[PDB]
RNA sequence: UCAUCUAGACAGCCGGACGGUGGCCAUGGAAGUCGGAAUCCGCUAAGGAGUGUGUAACAACUCACCGGCCGAAUGAACUAG
RNA sequence: GGGCGUGUGGCGUAGUCGAGCGCGCUCCCUUGCAUGGGAGAGGUCUCCGGUUCGAUUCCGGACUCGUCCGCCA
């Protein structure tokens, strides 16, 4: 819920056509003002893609950062997460049947 | 037409300059009407008013100004137009424009606030808290040009009466005093002009200028509130010790030195008050950087620093009477910077340097800064050496010379030495006969009344008809 | 102010304008825009006045002017002689000038109290100069530039010279024409500093190009804070 | 942005058709044949092209 | 002409068609200026693109300075020398064919200029009517 | 050549379009709708272990089926003048 | 214009889908009519995509080079 709060921040400063320096310009002084929606956010920004960075703590103090697409859901994300996960088991298994042969 | 959600303000709560519920701020990333509010203007010309405010080319937002300035001439057709909307919106636009690289913009914008609040009395009252304190900064802006319309017009809309003027500096002085924090404290270069669009400096000229102005406002703030001190001592402290106002003491760089002679009227203010003597570390803070700005001065700009020179001495005299010569301890090398100082001054004199000089050693007498002999007199000698080769070859040079004499001639007197004496008659004697048309300038000649007793005067005379 | 103005696209105002401390001249063709910056900025103190010179839209650079007297060239009409002397106040002076050189602007930079002239200008020329002006009058080259009125932009508190000049001649001018001088660049670097600005006592009119630097530079050196 | 409800009613004329692959016209979105002549009223149609 | 005009200009009679050879009026020690092109000309069948004063071609120094020799440059004609008729009807010419050095945009390489210009030149170039001495 | 049809057909409106059951595998999830197989009953006038939209999975909407209005032919595929 | 083939270290050159040698010179050792010896550095295998598990290697395209054939009275 809280990515979604992010999201729905960052697309309401985007729908206002504000100029995207000017929208980092902003996540800095926030940040520095300390609101918790601009301190979960990573600064070079890739909005030309579409895609938000977020901080995330490994343990419910170390942060991982998690890149979101704007245009799908926080769970839409998460399950593009899983499919690169799946994708990357299939080719690990074509290389255990390629072992054997290819080492022979 | 509008669309967006400021959900990011939402959380953050704070109002900056505004106290009507929308954020009022210099910065240009935020402060920025919010797109609800937009759609909400009573007219479809209002709107398209707005639309061209926001974008940043200058034509584009002078003709808007220029569009707005009609509506609101015609006020009775248009009364309606004018809400409460459309005053929430125009005073988030209005203090970014105040702070506009154009001087049009700046004007116009202050002119058409004031049409406002003529003609919308008692109904902007509301609006007052947020829409006064950026007025007067306005009418204490370092350019004449802004200055003074505004304070003109000012005047016009409160019916010439100086009372009330005098009265809304006491009424919103806690607000006013929130203003010069926010440019003081919270924005920085960055915050106020975009770096794209700007250099890195130009940018921090912008940000000199608009600090300027805040300690102008400081000063004349305290000048009105007599109790001002006292009420606003926690926000006074924290502008006070932030290094921004201080920073503005430097002569190395910077197009004038007004700006740095606003800051040095603040230190005496201070001082006068009792608040630098009562906060030691804002006084220390100060009265280093002042010592670092003696520094500062040099061959190659003495000639841009002169006019700020007579002042810098006379704030020093004053500190140095506070704690007995204390400003001087508190730099180890203070001594050398004043040595330093009056040595690339006095090649460059400018009017009332010398009565500041003596000013100085009037303070530093009691507590011996200065050896009288093996320092002072070079100084004084070497200065009427140069005044009369350059001589009377300047305009002021007779009143410069005048002053020289009047001033030397106390120095001589404690003295109760031969030397001094001796110095004093071949220097009158030398100034007066190398010359240059001293008498012919009856000026001169009548201000440099006299140096010697008038029984030997003539027989020196005598001596130049008895001449070769 | 130094304020951002076009003619028509043109960055160089200094071509099309001639501003003093008492009047202002602006060329028939052109934009509101360029109108609207002297009418906002000059006010109604100080009279604009739209004219031709010799059948031409330059007129910053055919003609040279001063608070107490216009020096016009020779083709000059009757009609637009007589339009300036209605329009201008009685206190200046209009003059023609039977000069071969002719392009009083490009020849002659002048102020208030002393003027740079070309060097190889007609003695009757000189003395008309110094009769209608009232200012004395130098025969010098700003480096080598011998259109100085081109390549100086000058007014009572300070002038702004090609940047391309000679360190020694910088002391030499302001030594002789008793006010500072910077060597300085005007609309994006272009060299031709008089005919790319106009100046008085308080407003520069600069064009669009002339970046932030320029224009601090600009108002640094004539004082107009 | 116009409106919600404007944006539909202006797309409804100028988004909401279909194109006829073969001589490009401008069709109706539930129509099964072109009206051109010049195409022999052919049935390979396409919708517009949207945005987004 | 064409891009870095200020403003129209009136038919003048055309005194400088291609392959001619033109004094170089500016300081950039450049001594000619062969016309190759000019600006805005039209197609005819044999009809050679000629120029008339004020007009900008496309140049090659012949003579002059070798880092100026050899390369095409821009060039604003100043001084025309065949004789024109203005609208209150003088027929005036210049004694010689002379012209500048510009960039596309139409701002002059050199700083100073050599003798007359034409007003027709002078008020369609505004660079030209900077650097110019004396404007007829 | 297949089908439907005064025991009410095809268009158009309006209503329902349900339980066993989130059927069995498999997935971090997938409940009709990512897939693999099966694809059966009840209540029925009628409703697929689902036609799409659809969500992380749901939820939600719509379908092909049955019903009121309409009262009579209509739908699909193909052939050739 | 078209066809056919070609592309490896600073240079030359070997490559079956699992980049070596020689030459230049880096260092060390070694000595007239100046050698030899030993460890060195050195590649995006012309480039870009797909196949494979991995392409110098297979395929497709592009660049480049080298050959061959081409107008009229
Ligand atoms: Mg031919
Ligand atoms: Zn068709």
């Amino acid at each position: 819920p809280l990515i979604e709060e992010v999201k729905l921040a960052v697309q309401g400063l985007i729908d206002q056509q504000m100029d995207w320096n000017t929208i980092e310009k902003l996540i800095k002084s926030e940040q520095k003002k300390g609101n918790r929606i601009a301190q979960l956010l990573n600064l070079p920004l890739n909005l030309k893609q579409n895609k938000i960075s977020v901080k995330l703590d490994l343990s419910s103090n170390e942060k991982i950062n998690v890149t979101i697409d704007l245009g799908l859901s926080a769970y839409a994300n998460a399950t593009e997460y899983f499919n690169i996960k799946k994708t990357s088991a299939q080719k690990q298994k074509k290389v255990e049947k390629n072992v054997g042969k290819a080492m022979k | 037409s509008f669309g967006g959600i400021n959900t990011f303000q939402q959380y953050n709560t704070d109002l900056g300059l505004g106290h009507n519920g929308v954020r009022i701020s210099l910065n240009y990333f935020d402060g920025l009407p919010d797109p609800s509010l937009l759609n909400s203007l009573y007219s479809n010309e209002l709107k398209l008013i707005f639309k061209s405010l926001l974008k940043r080319d200058e034509t584009t937002k002078e003709k808007a100004l220029m569009d707005l300035s009609n509506l609101i001439s015609d006020f009775n057709q248009n009364e309606y137009f004018f809400n409460d909307i459309f005053l929430l919106c125009w005073s988030q636009i209005y203090a970014k424009l105040i702070i506009s690289d154009y001087k049009v913009i700046r004007l116009q914008s202050h002119q058409i606030t004031i049409m406002l609040v003529k003609s919308l009395r008692k109904k902007i009252s509301k609006f007052l808290k947020d829409f006064i304190p950026l007025i007067l900064l306005g009418t204490c802006e370092l350019d004449y040009s802004v200055s003074k319309p505004s304070l003109n017009e000012l005047t016009e809309c409160f019916n010439k009466d100086p009372a009330k003027i005098n009265a809304l500096w006491a009424v919103f002085q806690e607000q006013l005093l929130n203003l010069v924090k926010e440019i003081v404290v919270n924005e920085n270069e960055d915050t106020i002009s975009d770096e794209r669009y700007s250099s890195k400096e130009e940018s921090e000229f912008r940000y000199h200028r608009v600090i300027a102005s805040a300690v102008l406002l400081l000063i004349k703030l305290f000048v009105h509130n007599k109790d001002v001190s006292e009420r606003n001592s926690s926000s006074l402290k924290v502008i006070l010790s932030d290094e921004s106002i201080w920073k503005l003491l430097n002569l190395k760089n910077g197009q004038n030195t007004n700006a740095y002679e606003t800051v040095l009227r603040l230190i005496d203010v201070l001082y006068t008050r009792g608040y630098m003597p009562s906060h030691k570390n804002i006084m220390k803070l100060a009265v280093k950087k002042l010592l670092k700005s003696l520094t500062h001065i040099t061959s190659k700009n003495i000639l841009k620093v002169c006019p700020v020179l007579p002042s810098i001495l006379n704030l020093l005299a004053t500190l140095d009477d506070y704690e007995d010569g204390t400003i001087w301890s508190y730099d180890k090398s203070s001594k050398e910077k004043v040595l330093k100082f009056l040595s690339v001054s006095r090649t460059s004199p400018s009017p009332g340097f010398f009565n500041a000089v003596f000013a100085l050693y009037s303070s530093t007498k009691r507590h011996s800064f200065l050896d009288y002999y093996l320092e002072w007199l070079p100084f004084w000698q070497k200065s009427v050496q140069r005044l009369n080769e350059k001589g009377f070859s300047a305009r002021n040079s007779a009143e410069v010379l005048n002053e020289f004499w009047t001033n030397f001639l106390k120095f001589a007197e404690d003295s109760s030495e031969e030397r001094v004496k001796k110095m004093v008659e071949s220097e009158i004697f030398n100034s007066l006969s190398c010359g240059k048309s001293l008498s012919e300038y009856t000026k001169l000649n009548q201000t440099l009344s006299g140096v010697f007793p008038p029984d030997k005067w003539e027989r020196e005379i005598e001596d130049y008809f008895t001449s070769d | 102010m130094a304020t951002r103005t076009q003619f028509e696209n043109s960055n160089e105002i200094g071509v099309f304008s001639k501003l003093t401390n008492t009047y202002c001249l602006v060329a028939v063709g052109g934009s509101e825009n360029f109108y609207s910056a002297f009418e906002a900025e000059l006010g109604d103190a100080i009279p604009i006045v739209h004219t031709t010179i010799a059948g031409t839209r330059i007129i910053g650079r055919m003609t040279a002017g001063n608070r107490r007297g216009l020096l016009v060239p020779t083709q000059t009409t009757d009609q637009e002689l007589q339009h300036l002397r209605n329009s201008l106040p009685d206190s200046v002076k209009i003059q023609r000038v039977e000069e071969r050189l002719s392009a009083l602007g490009n020849v002659i930079c002048c102020n208030d109290y002393v003027a740079l002239v070309h060097p190889d200008i007609d003695r009757e020329t000189e003395e008309l100069i110094s009769d209608v002006l009232g200012v004395e009058v130098f025969r010098q080259t700003i480096s080598g530039n011998i259109l100085v009125g081109s390549y100086c932009s000058l007014s009572n508190q300070g002038g702004l010279v090609h940047p391309q000049t000679s360190v020694q001649d910088q002391e030499e001018l302001s030594s002789l024409l008793q006010v500072p001088l910077v060597a300085g660049t005007v609309n994006r670097g272009s060299s031709v500093v008089g005919a790319g600005m106009v100046v008085n006592d308080y407003l520069a009119v600069t064009g669009l190009d002339t970046t932030a630097p320029e224009l601090s530079v600009i108002e640094s050196i004539f004082r107009l804070q | 942005i116009i409106e919600p409800s404007l944006k539909a009613l202006a797309s409804k004329y100028n988004c909401d058709k279909s194109v006829c692959r073969k001589c490009y016209a401008r069709l109706p979105p539930r129509a099964t044949n072109c009206r051109k002549r010049k195409c022999g009223h052919t049935n390979q149609l396409r919708p517009k092209k949207k945005l987004k | 002409s064409g891009n870095g005009a200020q403003g129209t200009k009136f038919r003048i009679s055309l005194g400088l068609p291609v392959g001619a050879i033109m004094n170089c009026a500016d300081n950039s020690g450049a001594r000619n200026l062969y016309i190759i092109a000019v600006k805005g000309s039209g197609s005819r069948l044999n009809r050679l693109p000629a120029a008339s004063l004020g007009d900008m071609v496309m140049a090659t120094v012949k003579k002059g300075k070798p880092e100026l020799r050899k390369k095409v440059m821009p060039a604003i004609v100043v001084r025309q020398a065949k004789s024109w008729r203005r609208r209150d009807g003088v027929f005036l010419y210049f004694e010689d064919n002379a012209g500048v050095i510009a960039n596309p945009k139409g701002e002059m390489k050199g700083s100073a200029i050599t003798g007359p210009v034409g007003k027709e030149c002078a008020d369609l170039w505004p660079r030209v009517a900077s650097n110019s001495g004396v404007v007829v």
